[PDB]
């Protein structure tokens, strides 16, 4: 099992070797318009 | 009016920094500020609540015109007399009760919910509601800590890319919704600052 906890999730990106949260799709690589990763 | 079902129109919505420097100076940064494309609600489904009253059964029940995704790029550029707040504001041509609930997700779990209940100021024909400096919760204040003490720009947007906000706005005595909105977030790097587009959620 993963955990879902602030702690977890800040060291699931400071720690990655440790890191134990949901794995999941990057937004970048959804069916999502263009506009939404270029900022007005 | 981008933000604006048939009947309910969010005209102002920021979260922001203030710090007392003395009582009679105030310095006060926006971290977000709000004052239409399709997005395709079944891709961030995920990112949300679930099952009865979760995001997918609010949708379905609709109306379909209530329903908006808002992208920020939040500006985190900011430094005993700090008060983190929310403010927004609302205009109906109706005197309503409205409830606002609004929840922090974080892998699509609900964290914390903070509720509000809001009367009606009638204003030139329409009926005005505010929401004037709701306390940020500790959570929020928290989280803000944390993601400006990571090394690293690029670690602060693959936190956010877990973390979510849903604020549900609904006629207290009907539980008609007036407004859902789903708020997804980066990290400005822009000059300008805090950025935001608005789209509206589509079945398909
Ligand atoms: C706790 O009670 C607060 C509930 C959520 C308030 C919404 C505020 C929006 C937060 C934006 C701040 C930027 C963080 C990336």
């Amino acid at each position: 099992d993963s955990e879902t906890d602030l702690e977890a999730l800040f060291n699931a990106v400071m720690n990655p070797k440790t890191a134990n949260v949901p794995q999941t799709v990057p937004m970048r690589l959804r069916k999502l318009p263009d506009s939404f990763f270029k900022p007005p | 009016r981008s933000v604006a079902s048939s009947k309910l129109w969010m005209l102002e919505f920021s979260a922001f920094l203030e710090q007392q420097q003395d009582p009679d100076t105030y310095n006060k940064h926006l971290f977000v500020h709000i004052g239409l494309e399709a997005v395709d609600i079944r891709q961030i489904y995920d990112k949300f609540p679930e099952k009865k009253g979760g995001l997918k059964d609010l949708f379905e029940r609709g109306p379909s015109n209530a329903f908006f995704l808002v992208k920020f790029w939040a500006d985190l550029n900011t430094n005993g007399s700090s008060f983190y707040g929310v403010s927004s504001q609302y205009e109906s041509p109706e005197n309503m009760i409205i409830t606002c609930s609004t929840k922090v997700c974080s892998f699509g779990k609900q964290v914390v919910e903070k509720v509000e209940t809001e009367y009606a100021r009638y204003e030139n024909g329409h009926y005005s509601y505010r929401i004037h400096r709701s306390p940020l919760c500790e959570y929020m204040i928290n989280f803000i800590h944390k993601l400006k003490h990571l090394p690293e720009k690029y670690m602060m947007n693959s936190v956010l890319e877990n973390f979510t906000i849903l604020q549900v706005v609904t006629n207290r005595d009907t539980q008609e919704t007036l407004l859902c909105i789903a708020y997804v977030f980066e990290v400005s790097a822009s000059e300008h600052g805090a950025q935001h587009h608005i789209y509206r959620l589509v079945k398909e």
